[PDB]
């Protein structure tokens, strides 16, 4: 059942990335 | 982790860019070549096993 | 223009892709010159036990 | 003593082997700190003294006896530059080259650069004057090869800069050490005798063209060449192969 | 940091590839372009020798051991674990030292010295690639080149010499022994006598290259004086190794049988081979 | 392409030097001898002169007698024919004694006995040049760098012709005087004792013959690349150290991230080349008094795989 | 204190650009992760 | 991307350039010969 | 900051050119990885 | 031996503690392999003996 | 023991920390390889046994 | 005094971090001994 | 002052504290042995 | 016996300690070594005979 | 006097400290041969 729970925290793991992506953008316009 | 920028008051960019490219790189080919060395994870005979090739 | 600035840009990567494929394929040259000299040698017929327990 | 071991497989080539090990690791901690009597403490950019000397002591002081009077050096010791150094940092981090503020042939720094040695003549085992001009020797005359003296020395410009008017010889070494080179305004200068080619119709000078011949430091007495004007001259001549631009 | 003289030599340019990009210092070590393609084939040739380790099942680092493909292989590929990381790290191998000559190059430019040491360093490397490329490639297998391993690799020696008898029969071996021992001695004699001047009888003043001359001619009747002997010790190093590399690019493509057998050409020649007495009649 | 400072461009000639004196007994020295224009393209051209005295004369007579002991038996397993003595010049071979003689000198003339006093001969010979090398730098006020240095080649050769044979037993151990046979001789004593690769002083031995032609290659190269400043005159750099040394010390600490300085290379050069026969000798004791078999011993000290 | 030169604003500035490559960088692997996983799953 | 661009103010492109030529061409070079290692896609073995 | 001596401008219009290349050198390539997977697929 | 202290007047402390500490480690450690060496003393055997951990 | 820190104007705290480091560093990864190169007391095998994760 | 030219304070001072660094070092490897101990006694 | 220029009473303190050290680490290695001596004796 | 302390007037004392402590060290430990592969002197045999220690 | 240039007073001094320090190593010694002999004797 790792196949589906895998699935699952590579989803989560993005979301993630997402953020910090964003918060990235967040800060770089000079904040 | 709002003070981790001051690490590029530590480090000058120059040097910091090329380390870790060259860093990312050679990680990344030992991980291919650790795979490739494995018969569970070569991917050119997994194929060749699949399709029966000369395996 | 900003043609020019495009043709600059791929000259100076044909500078270095040159460059690399020089040693590249004098290297294999190289090679090719030992393989042909090994051609016209009787190496086929004495050919030596191999030194290695490997094989 | 064959099979002989005085515990599991420690034979008495086993004790040989560990106990080399203990004197390798001792003669190379002293090959190294031996090896630290010149350019040590270790410096900032700056100038001032680094935080981190390494992780081997300076030796203690020895003492050399000069021949000739001319005293003692202690090493390690107090080590100044004593000259100035024509750089600019092009970075506030340490680590990346220091340009040239102005002419670095001239200002004698990077492969220009030279030592403030002792303005003295290097002497003989007797005393005497070790490099002169063969014509100050009478018993020298050029044994074989292409004598140079009377060629026309070009520049890598492939122009003319002067010609070969003596050979300045080491006396005991006996061989041949500079090329005296007078230029068009019969001013002469010393070239390093490395730094030439004797072709069979020319001097060939590949560090220099012809117009910098004139910047080659100059000799205060015709008669003798100290080491402090030898390492200005040596200097000068190998910086152009960096610095000499078409 | 610096060596209290160093500032004054840490200038700009002199680089072959890359100009400024990676004209730069880390700690004392100078970069370069080459300096990066250095450290990559170096960390990348050391880790999958490691991995090479994990593959044979040891951690003893004298008995890790990297054999090349079986003679089965020819020149062509082999599996990873089955000589395919040897050929690999024959690459990184051949890639690291070559980037470290090159980046010799670059230094000896920033400097303005000769270019001595990474011309003679490039002897090595061709007596490197005789071994592990030339010659296997000339006899037709990877098989024939040694393997990286610290013990392993003197079995090759030993199985590869004594396939033609004793190894000390080969003419061009025994031209390299004469300089690697002659190279030896030279170095032994040049340090202690350096050392002898700059060091002398306590109280005594730093001696001459006058008395350096005078103790030997006055020991052999000959001195070949400062310059000479800088000349001898790089040549000896060159020679032995250049005919290190002969004497293995003829065993086995032009030689094969015993190399004992070879010296029978002179005990043969047709004006004594008959004569009786001696140890050959 | 520029000049690389290999062979020399002008030679000069000036008087003949005597080179110095110190408290060197000039009756004892020499005329100099003549110059070869052939040996000034690469280094001096002066011949002599040489010193002789009372350590010369006795290591130059017995040497000769060593010499002339090992020619006459060649000249006797020739048959005195002169074309079988230059055939079979590399094959003739005057061999210890047999090992049933032991130590004894009771073998006879052609079953060893000539291989004594030609041995004999040798001891004398060589021990008197070290003398020789010790009492030059003497009279010279120098240091004994170059009669310590050379004590370390003499305890290999002591090790393989005298030290070894003693405690061995045996006068056969000991290594015949000959051309092929002293080969035969090196392959035999490593196949007797179990390959000599596994022998880890024959290891190290051999790691400082490799690190003596690294060191000369390094240093030969280095002084040649820096002489464009006068580095060759390496005692005038370490009394008053000019651009050469700091250009020197430079390349290797930008290279390989640590320097010697000019005299302390010499150190490194010295020591380098010392520890070949310190660590052989050591190595040849060992095998057989110690190790009868080298492979066997890397067995079971993990240097080799178990069977 | 700074070793290299930059300035506070000048460090924040050139540290949130290259934390845009760092997870940038690190989705796109998460990705490759992910396709290998449903490929050919190790755990 | 936002400011991506801001590489060139760092690294000098004339250099970044030409050494990117040589690691691409020496990357494709890897791959090829990692295919031509492999016995399934030794295309050179006729 | 500012080692490269380009103005901000400069650089913008650079990286456009670039990028506009490593978008086409990529594009070729799938069409390369594209064309290799129907004739030989790997996966 | 009231007047051992003297010693610190022929011999500089620094090269005396550093050359001692050096002596003590090496020792000790010379001790503890021997014991490991030793089959009645390899405490890391004896236990796996007592508490039966092996076969 | 009321004077030890008096080892500071001896020893310099720049080499004595870095020797320091090296020095635990080295030793603990000692007493760890000399436990993974015993049978009885390899954590791993232990594990491997008594999950039965080779049986 | 002294051969670093610290002086006794600041001897004193270097000390006292130094001996919070081996105390705290010391408690943890005790409690690693312990635990390894109830966990399998070597004695 | 000898050969390393120490004062007398430099010597007299750094004696004592070195000697201080000495008893304390050779009081605890008697502790070892003693201990070790009644677990397992050699004699 | 009452007048050898002039000794320390021709030896510098501390060649001579340096020399003494290292000569005696060497004896030692050659003298151990001697007893441990003398098979009726090596103290852990005879103790794991007398206490039955190694069945 | 002497070569070494440490004086008569000096010298007589430092024996004194080299042979109690000498008598009392050989005194440990005569008691370590003592009991090994009595344990073991080698004759
Ligand atoms: C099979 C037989 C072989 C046998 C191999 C051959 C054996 C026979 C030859 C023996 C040669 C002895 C070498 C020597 O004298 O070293 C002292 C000297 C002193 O230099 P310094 O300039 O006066 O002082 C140091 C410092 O001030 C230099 O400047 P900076 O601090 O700004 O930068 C540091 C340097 C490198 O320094 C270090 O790496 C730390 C010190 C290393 C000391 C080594 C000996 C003592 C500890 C040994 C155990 C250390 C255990 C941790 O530059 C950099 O760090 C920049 C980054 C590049 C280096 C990355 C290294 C990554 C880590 C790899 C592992 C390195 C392990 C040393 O140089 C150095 O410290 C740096 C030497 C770097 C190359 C050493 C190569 C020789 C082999 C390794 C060291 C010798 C022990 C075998
Ligand atoms: C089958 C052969 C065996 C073997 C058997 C041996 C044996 C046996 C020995 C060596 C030894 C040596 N081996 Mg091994 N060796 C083999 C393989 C190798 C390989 C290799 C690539 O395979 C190498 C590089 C070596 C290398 C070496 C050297 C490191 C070492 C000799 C050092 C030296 O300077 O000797 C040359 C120097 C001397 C002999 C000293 C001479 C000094 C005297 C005083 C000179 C007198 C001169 C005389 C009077 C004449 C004067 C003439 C003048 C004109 C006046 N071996 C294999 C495994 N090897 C030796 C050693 O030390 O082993 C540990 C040794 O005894
Ligand atoms: C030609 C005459 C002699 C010579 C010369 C010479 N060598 C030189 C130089 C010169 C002039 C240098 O400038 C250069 C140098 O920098 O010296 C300090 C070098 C050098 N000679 C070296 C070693 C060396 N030289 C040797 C020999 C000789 N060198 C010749 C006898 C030998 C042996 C066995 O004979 C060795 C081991 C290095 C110290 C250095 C080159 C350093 C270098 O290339 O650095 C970059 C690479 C690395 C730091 C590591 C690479 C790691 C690999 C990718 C993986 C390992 C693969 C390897 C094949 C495994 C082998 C296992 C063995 C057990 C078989
Ligand atoms: C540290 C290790 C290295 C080493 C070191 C070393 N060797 C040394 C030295 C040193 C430091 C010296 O100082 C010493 C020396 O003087 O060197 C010039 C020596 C030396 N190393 C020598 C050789 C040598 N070294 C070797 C090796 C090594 N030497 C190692 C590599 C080797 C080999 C096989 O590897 C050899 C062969 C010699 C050149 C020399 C020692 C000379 C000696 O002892 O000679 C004894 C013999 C004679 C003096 C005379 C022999 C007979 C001659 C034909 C003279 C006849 C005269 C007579 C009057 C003629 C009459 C004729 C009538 C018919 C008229
Ligand atoms: C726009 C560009 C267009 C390019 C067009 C395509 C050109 C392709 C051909 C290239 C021509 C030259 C190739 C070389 C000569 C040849 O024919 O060889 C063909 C042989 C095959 O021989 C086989 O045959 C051999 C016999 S024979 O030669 O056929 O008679 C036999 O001996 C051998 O066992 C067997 O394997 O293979 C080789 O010689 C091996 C080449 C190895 C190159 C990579 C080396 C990797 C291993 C480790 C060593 C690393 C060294 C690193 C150095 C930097
Ligand atoms: C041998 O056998 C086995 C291998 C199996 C087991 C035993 C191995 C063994 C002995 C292991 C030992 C491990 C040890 C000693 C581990 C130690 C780990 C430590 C101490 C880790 C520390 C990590 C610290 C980090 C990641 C810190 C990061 C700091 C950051 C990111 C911020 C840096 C600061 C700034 C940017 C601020 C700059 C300030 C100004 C004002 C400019
Ligand atoms: C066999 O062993 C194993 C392989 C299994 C071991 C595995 C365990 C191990 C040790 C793994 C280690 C992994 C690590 C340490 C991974 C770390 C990865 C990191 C740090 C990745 C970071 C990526 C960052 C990126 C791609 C950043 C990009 C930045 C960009 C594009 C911006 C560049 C800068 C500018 C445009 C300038 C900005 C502004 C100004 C004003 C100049
Ligand atoms: C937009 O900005 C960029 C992203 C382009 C740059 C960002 C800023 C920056 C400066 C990044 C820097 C990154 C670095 C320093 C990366 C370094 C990567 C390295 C060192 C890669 C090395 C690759 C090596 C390869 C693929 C080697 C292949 C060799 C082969 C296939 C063997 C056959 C080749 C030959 C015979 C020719 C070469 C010669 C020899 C002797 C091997
Ligand atoms: C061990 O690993 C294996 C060998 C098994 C696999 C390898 C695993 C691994 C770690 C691979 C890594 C690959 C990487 C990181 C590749 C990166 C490639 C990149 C960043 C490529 C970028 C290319 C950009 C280009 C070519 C841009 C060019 C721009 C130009 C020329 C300017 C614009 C001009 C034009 C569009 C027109 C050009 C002119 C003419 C005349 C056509
Ligand atoms: C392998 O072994 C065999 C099987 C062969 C058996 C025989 C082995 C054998 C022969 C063993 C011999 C052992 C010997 C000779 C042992 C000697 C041990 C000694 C002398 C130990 C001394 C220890 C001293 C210590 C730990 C002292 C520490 C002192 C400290 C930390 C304080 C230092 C002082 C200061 C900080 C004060 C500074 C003052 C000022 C004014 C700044
Ligand atoms: C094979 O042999 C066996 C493994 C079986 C047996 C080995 C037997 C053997 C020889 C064992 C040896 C054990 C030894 C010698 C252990 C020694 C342990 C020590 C000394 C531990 C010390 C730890 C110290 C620590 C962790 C210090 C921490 C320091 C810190 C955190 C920093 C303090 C400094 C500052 C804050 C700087 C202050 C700055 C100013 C300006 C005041
Ligand atoms: C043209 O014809 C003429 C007759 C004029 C000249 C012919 C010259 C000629 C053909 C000479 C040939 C010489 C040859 C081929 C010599 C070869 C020598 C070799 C390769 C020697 C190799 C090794 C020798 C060693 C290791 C010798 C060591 C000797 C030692 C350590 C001396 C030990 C001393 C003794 C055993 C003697 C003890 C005796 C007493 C009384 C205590
Ligand atoms: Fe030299």
């Amino acid at each position: 059942m790792a196949y589906m729970f895998g699935i699952i925290v590579f989803l989560a793991m993005l979301a993630v990335c997402w953020f910090g992506f964003m918060a990235a953008e967040r800060q770089a316009g000079r904040l | 982790m709002s003070k981790f920028y001051k690490i590029w008051m530590i480090f000058d960019p120059r040097r910091v860019f090329v380390a870790q490219g060259v860093f990312l790189f050679l990680l990344a080919v030992m991980i291919h070549l650790i795979l490739l060395s494995t018969p569970s994870y070569n991917w050119l005979e997994i194929s060749a096993a699949k399709y029966n090739r000369v395996a | 223009p900003k043609t020019n600035l495009r043709l600059w840009v791929a000259f100076q990567m044909m500078k270095g892709a040159g460059w690399a494929g020089g040693v590249f394929f004098g290297t294999l040259l190289l090679i090719g010159f030992f393989r042909v000299v090994g051609r016209m040698l009787p190496i086929q017929e004495n050919q030596a036990p191999a030194p290695n327990i490997t094989g | 003593m064959v099979g002989v071991t005085a515990f599991g497989n420690f034979d008495l080539a086993s004790l040989a082997i560990y106990s080399f090990w203990i004197f390798l690791a001792g003669l190379i901690y002293y090959l190294q700190t031996e090896n630290m009597r010149e350019g040590y403490p270790l410096e900032n950019e700056d100038g001032t003294p680094a935080a981190n000397q390494g992780p081997f002591p300076l030796p203690k002081p020895k003492t050399f006896i000069l021949p000739h009077g001319r005293g003692t050096l202690t090493v390690p010791g107090p080590e100044s530059e004593d000259r100035p150094i024509a750089l600019a940092r092009t970075a506030v981090s340490e680590g990346f080259p220091h340009a040239p503020t102005g002419d670095p042939m001239k200002d004698g720094v990077g492969p220009a650069s030279w030592v403030a040695r002792r303005d003295l003549p290097e002497l003989d085992g007797h005393g005497h004057n070790k490099i002169k001009p063969m014509k100050a020797a009478a018993g020298f005359h050029v044994s074989a090869g292409k004598n140079p003296i009377g060629l026309p020395v070009r520049g890598c410009d492939l122009e003319i800069a002067g010609k070969v008017v003596d050979i300045w010889v080491d006396i005991p070494e006996q061989m041949a050490r500079f090329l005296e080179v007078e230029l068009k305004d019969g001013s002469t200068r010393l070239l390093p005798m490395q730094m030439v080619k004797v072709q069979s119709n020319r001097v060939h000078v590949n560090a220099l063209s012809s117009d910098l011949f004139a910047g080659i430091p100059t000799i205060k007495s015709p008669t003798e060449v100290t080491l402090l004007e030898e390492d200005k001259i040596c200097g000068y001549v190998a910086g152009g192969l960096m610095y000499a631009a078409p | 940091a610096l060596l209290s003289f160093e500032r004054k030599y840490r200038v700009p340019g002199g680089t072959l590839v890359g100009g400024n990009l990676f004209d730069f210092w880390v700690g004392p070590f100078y970069v370069g372009f080459f300096g990066v393609a250095t450290f990559f084939f170096a960390a990348l040739g050391i880790i999958l020798i490691a991995w090479s380790a994990v593959l044979q099942g040891t951690w003893n680092p004298q008995l890790i051991s990297v054999y090349p493909p079986a003679l089965e292989y020819g020149l062509g590929g082999a599996p990873l674990a089955k000589g395919g990381l040897w050929q690999i790290i024959t690459i990184c191998a051949t890639g690291a030292f070559v980037s470290w000559a090159l980046r010799e190059v670059e230094i000896c430019r920033k400097l303005g010295i000769g270019y001595h040491i990474p011309f003679a360093f490039a002897f090595a490397i061709l007596a490197y690639l005789t071994l592990v490329l030339f010659r296997p490639v000339m006899m037709g297998a990877w098989g024939y080149a040694f393997p990286y391993g610290i013990w392993t690799h003197l079995d090759w020696v030993s199985n590869t010499g004594y396939t033609y008898g004793n190894f000390h029969y080969n003419p061009a071996h025994m031209i390299a022994i004469s300089f690697f021992f002659t190279n030896a001695l030279a170095l032994a004699l040049h340090g202690a006598l350096v050392l002898s001047a700059a060091n002398p009888e306590k109280g005594k003043e730093m001696r001459t290259p006058d008395h350096e001359d005078t103790f030997f001619r006055d020991l052999v009747g000959y001195s070949i004086g400062t310059l000479g002997i800088h000349r001898l010790g790089l040549l000896l190093s060159l020679s032995a190794v250049f005919f290190s590399a002969l004497c293995m690019i003829i065993t086995g493509t032009i030689w094969f049988d015993q190399w004992v057998d070879w010296w029978q050409w002179w005990v043969k020649l047709p004006w004594w081979a008959n004569i009786p007495g001696g140890i050959n009649g | 392409a520029e000049y690389q400072n290999i062979f020399s461009q002008v030679q000069v000639r000036g008087p003949a030097d005597l080179g110095m004196t110190e408290d060197v007994n000039l009756a004892n020295r020499s005329g100099v001898g003549p110059f070869s224009t052939l040996l000034g393209w690469f280094g001096n051209a002066q011949l002599g002169p040489i010193y002789l005295g009372s350590l010369g004369v006795l290591s130059l007579f017995s040497g000769l007698m060593w010499f002339f002991t090992i020619g006459i038996w060649f000249w006797y397993q020739a048959g005195w024919n002169p074309a079988v003595f230059l055939r079979d010049l590399f094959f003739f071979s005057l061999e210890p004694p047999a090992p049933e003689y032991g130590l004894s000198f009771a073998a006879p003339l052609k079953e060893g006995g000539l291989w004594l006093i030609a041995s004999f001969f040798m001891f004398v010979a060589v021990w008197s040049w070290w003398g020789r090398t010790y009492l030059r730098a003497q009279a010279l006020g120098m240091g004994k760098h170059t009669a310590w240095a050379f004590l370390s080649a003499i305890w290999l050769w002591m090790v393989l012709g005298f030290i070894r044979p003693i405690l061995m037993g045996s006068w056969s151990e000991a290594v015949p005087y000959g051309i092929f046979s002293h080969l035969d001789w090196t392959n035999n004593f490593s196949l007797v004792h179990g390959n000599l690769f596994y022998n880890p002083f024959h290891g190290l031995s051999i790691a400082f013959l490799y690190g003596s032609a690294l060191l000369f290659a390094m240093h030969g190269a280095t002084i040649l690349a820096v002489s464009r400043f006068g580095g060759e005159r390496e005692l005038e750099q370490i009394a008053d150290r000019g651009t050469a040394a700091e250009r020197a010390a430079l390349f290797w600490r930008w290279t390989m991230g640590f320097n010697a300085t000019m005299e302390g290379i010499h150190r490194w050069a010295i020591w380098m080349a010392v520890l070949v026969t310190l660590t052989g000798g050591i190595g040849i004791l060992l095998s057989g008094t110690v190790v009868d078999n080298w492979y066997v011993w890397g067995q079971n000290h993990g240097m080799a795989p178990l069977n | 204190l700074g070793y290299t030169g930059l300035t506070d604003e000048q460090a924040q500035e050139l540290h949130s650009v290259y934390m845009s490559g760092l997870w940038l960088f690190s989705a796109v692997a998460i990705v490759a992760h992910l396709a290998v996983y449903i490929w050919r799953p190790w755990f």
